RNA sequence: AACGUGUCGCGAUGGAUGACUUGGCUUCCUAUUUCGUUGAAGAACGCAGUAAAGUGCGAUAAGUGGUAUCAAUUGCAGAAUCAUUC
RNA sequence: GAUGUGGCCUGGAGGUUAGGACGAAGCUUAUGGCGUGAGCCUAAGAUGGACCGGCCUCUAGUGCAGAUCUUGGUUGGCGUAGCAAAGAUCUAACGGAGAUAUACUCAACAUGCAACGUUGGAUACUGGAGCGGGGAAGGAUUUCGUGCCAACGGCACUCGUA
RNA sequence: AAGUUUGAAAAGCACUUUGGAAAGAGAGUGAAAUAGAACCUGAAGUCGUGACAAAGACAAUGGAAGUACCUCCAUUUCAAC
């Protein structure tokens, strides 16, 4: 599993660098179904990505 | 179609560079001896749903109905005339028109014609 | 007159460690730097290259022309030499063997095989026919795929 | 890439082969050579040994100026080797046979090696850049590996 | 220094693609092509150079309205009754 | 001992040789046989149900029309007619 | 250096005489025999699959060991020289065929090594004249997502401008 | 540069089994698969393998004579011959 895409699109979201996105080491799975800025977004909402 | 000439190179070349009403006439099959009697002519071009018999090859003496004059191979295939594949499958067998022999015609006007044109009496 | 050397090929000179062979000029392609123009060379210019003017044709005596056709003449009445030639004759009935001039009303191939089978020359043609065969080497490539013997001639006093 | 042997029997006896592997052949000519007339198991005990680096691989042809070890001396050599690449494609080639055994019906703790022979298979072409601006050959030897095994 | 150094110093293009030939050898500067000399109304052909000659001869393309005027001309310009 | 050497049997690598030849080369001949502003040669871009190149073609685009021919094309698919012309 | 040779050999032509699916050409040889020799012939092929031999004459792009000869392939060197500028990586979990992969004995070490993509931590680097963010020239789909590891990214890849 | 020149016909290897895959081992087609796929024939050179021959260091090869061992070669002989 690699989380590139999502980790990407949340850079964009935060308006951040990489160093500064944390996705959450546990629910990759979550993480992983995120194929959409809306979707992103909704993870970040939940804290799912910080 | 004047193929035969006195240079090998040329004639091999317009046999196998022949248009297709060219390799309609090439494939042509002799008449039953009973249908040379009754028509006068010694051989036709075959077509489909014609009733044919091997006369040369594996398959000598297999009779059937011509279901394909494919003129791209050089072989007409014959629904009596089949194998076996590794899957199981019913696949045709290609001949070549000239080992076999017309038993009877589709008749057709234009086919009648012919017929008429040919008659050597 | 322009096959293998039509390319702008020079040689490289004697600095460079190959040798003083001209070479096709350019890069890009496998042919870059191979060797050119010479007879040893793969596509290079054959070794004193063929012309149309080379003498084909040869002029011959009048009077040595007919002396040979003469010769040839006494020699065919002669059955040792006919034999010798490699005919079968064992049947015919004399040497010159004459017939009768009847043969030029023939009409049909069917009564020149009677007559051929009379006068006992069938066995000449079926020498003939029995030697049909495909022509050994590339000849029947060329248009001259069969070959067979020499069979007997039929001397006419003209045309028909 | 046909077997250069017959077995004595055939019935009992398994074959496999492997062809363009994309392992060094001299590499892999030194580690397929030392199991030749091996038990199966042993010769697969002496991989996993080499593996481990506890035993070598005796480089008896292809060993112009490698380092030495004491490892080689169980083989009557000085010049050994550990290469794990061509050992992990031997141990899969002995998987294979093993099979071949098990299907035939025979036991593989009884099978004998009785034949191993690697071959130079076609070569790999790519390049390499030299001083200059010069362009040099950069080639990859993969090799052709067969063997059988009987039952003892 | 010359050689490899002074490959990068190479900017821009000499030539670009020429409207009557499409060859990539119209001269930007001097607005002409270096293989068929338009926009002079002739094209370049030299006889020391043959099989320029025959690369750029007729015959090379299609051949679009000569195949047809051929054909009339070998049937004298047949036309119904 | 081991490397190494030599021979034979069998394999690998490598594509010579033979056979094959719809190509080239060369020599003859025939003729209501010689392009274009009525836009040529050449260049470009497109066109197939499926289609990169090539070939053919030009938004009527792997072709429309007419004559002859007389049951196909064909890798798959599609297709009124199984046929005096339509 | 000259000359001679019912002297040898090769492609083709005119003649003649034969062979071949019960195996032609070609190819292979601790297959022998013959010839001072060039070479010829037979045997075997657990070789090949369709042409071809002898003799007389004619004819020519007719015989190779080497021209720093031409083209193609191979080869010892050789698993050798090396793959050392730009400092530096470590750890767990997850992902993956890429494992914790075992005849007998035997508790695990001494018999499956090495190397990976992602995420979270840790350590450090670039230090705004930047391995930052945008443009021209040049390139022209390298952009994005999904799949995918044959070949390519001179080690590697589950990664990639493949 | 490059003949797709497999075969008479794709009949272009179903199915089983091992392997992540490639492929291997079986099984089939075919007269032939060492005709398995850009596949007729498959030389030389080089290499692997099994068997055997031996061999110090005279670099190896070569010449002439024997001998040891081998020989799917040839020829002769087998009875008062
Ligand atoms: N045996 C020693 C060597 O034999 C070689 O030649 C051998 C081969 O070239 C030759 O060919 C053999 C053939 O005899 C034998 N009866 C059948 C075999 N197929 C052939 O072998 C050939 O085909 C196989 C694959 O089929 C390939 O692996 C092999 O490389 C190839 N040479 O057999 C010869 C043996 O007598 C060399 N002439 C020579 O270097 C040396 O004397
Ligand atoms: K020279
Ligand atoms: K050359
Ligand atoms: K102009
Ligand atoms: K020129
Ligand atoms: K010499
Ligand atoms: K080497
Ligand atoms: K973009
Ligand atoms: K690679
Ligand atoms: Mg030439
Ligand atoms: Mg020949
Ligand atoms: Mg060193
Ligand atoms: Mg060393
Ligand atoms: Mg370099
Ligand atoms: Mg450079
Ligand atoms: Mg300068
Ligand atoms: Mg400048
Ligand atoms: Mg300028
Ligand atoms: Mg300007
Ligand atoms: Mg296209
Ligand atoms: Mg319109
Ligand atoms: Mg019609
Ligand atoms: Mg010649
Ligand atoms: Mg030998
Ligand atoms: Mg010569
Ligand atoms: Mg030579
Ligand atoms: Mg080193
Ligand atoms: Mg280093
Ligand atoms: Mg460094
Ligand atoms: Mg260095
Ligand atoms: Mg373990
Ligand atoms: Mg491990
Ligand atoms: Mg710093
Ligand atoms: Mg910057
Ligand atoms: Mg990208
Ligand atoms: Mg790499
Ligand atoms: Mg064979
Ligand atoms: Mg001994
Ligand atoms: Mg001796
Ligand atoms: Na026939
Ligand atoms: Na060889
Ligand atoms: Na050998
Ligand atoms: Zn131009």
């Amino acid at each position: 599993v690699s989380l590139k895409l999502q980790a990407r699109l949340a850079s964009s979201i935060l308006g951040c660098g990489r160093a500064r996105v944390w996705l959450d080491p546990n629910e990759a799975v979550e993480i992983q179904n995120a194929n959409s800025r809306k979707s992103v977004r909704k993870l970040i909402k939940d804290g799912f990505i910080i | 179609a004047s193929i035969k000439c006195g240079s090998r190179r040329k004639a091999r070349r317009a046999h196998f560079q022949a248009p297709s009403h060219v390799r309609r006439v090439l494939m042509s099959a002799p008449l039953s001896k009973e249908l040379r009697a009754k028509y006068n002519v010694r051989a036709m071009p075959v077509r489909k749903d014609d009733e044919v018999i091997v006369k040369r090859g594996t398959f000598k003496g297999r009779e059937g109905k011509v279901t394909a004059c494919y003129r791209l191979k050089w072989v007409i295939l014959i629904d009596k005339v089949n194998r076996e594949k590794a899957n199981g499958s019913t696949v045709a067998v290609g001949i070549h028109p000239s080992n076999v022999e017309i038993t009877k015609l589709k008749l057709t006007h234009h086919r009648k014609s012919i017929l008429e044109r040919k008659d050597r009496s | 007159r322009l096959s293998g050397m039509n390319h702008s090929a020079h040689s490289w000179g004697t600095g460079r460690a190959v040798a003083r062979i001209p070479r096709i000029s350019g890069g890009g392609t496998s042919t870059s730097g191979a060797g050119a123009f010479g007879n040893m060379c793969r596509g290079g210019r054959m070794f004193a290259p063929t012309k149309i003017f080379r003498r084909w044709h040869r002029k011959i005596n009048l009077h040595q022309k007919r002396f040979a056709v003469v010769s040839a003449l006494a020699a065919s009445s002669v059955p040792s030499l006919v034999m010798s030639r490699g005919h079968q004759i064992g049947n015919v009935p004399e040497v010159p063997l004459v017939v009768e001039d009847s043969i030029q009303g023939y009409e049909k191939t069917k009564e020149a095989m009677a007559f051929l089978k009379a006068i006992a020359a069938i066995d000449d043609v079926n020498r003939v026919n029995d030697s049909r065969e495909i022509r050994a080497g590339r000849g029947k490539m060329r248009n001259r795929r069969y070959v067979a013997r020499r069979g007997p001639m039929l001397v006419m006093p003209n045309n028909k | 890439t046909h077997y250069s042997r017959k077995p004595q029997v055939s019935s009992k006896s398994a074959k496999a082969k492997v062809s363009d592997l994309r392992c060094h052949y001299k590499n892999t000519f030194e580690t397929a050579n030392v199991i030749n007339g091996m038990p199966l198991r042993k010769a697969q005990q002496l991989y996993r040994q080499v593996l481990a680096k506890t035993r070598c691989i005796p480089f008896k042809r292809y060993n112009g100026k490698i380092g030495r070890t004491a490892q080689a001396k169980e083989w009557g050599q000085t010049k050994g080797r550990w290469p794990r690449k061509s050992v992990v494609a031997m141990m899969s080639l002995l998987k294979n046979a093993e099979a071949n055994a098990i299907e035939k019906g025979l036991d593989p703790n009884q099978m004998v090696i009785k034949h191993v022979q690697v071959d130079q298979a076609a070569r790999m072409r790519r390049r390499t850049y030299r001083a200059h601006g010069r362009i040099t050959p950069y080639m990859c030897s993969p090799c052709h590996v067969q063997l059988f095994m009987s039952e003892k | 220094t010359k050689g490899t150094t002074s490959m990068g110093q190479r900017h821009g293009r000499t030539h670009i693609l020429c409207r009557r030939c499409g060859r990539n050898s119209y001269h930007v500067q001097w607005e002409r092509c270096a293989a068929c000399a338009y926009p002079r109304a002739s094209r370049r052909r030299y006889n020391w150079s043959v099989k320029a000659i025959k690369r750029r001869r007729t015959g090379t393309g299609r051949c679009r309205y000569l195949k047809v005027v051929n054909r009339r001309i070998a049937n004298h310009f047949k036309t119904p009754k």
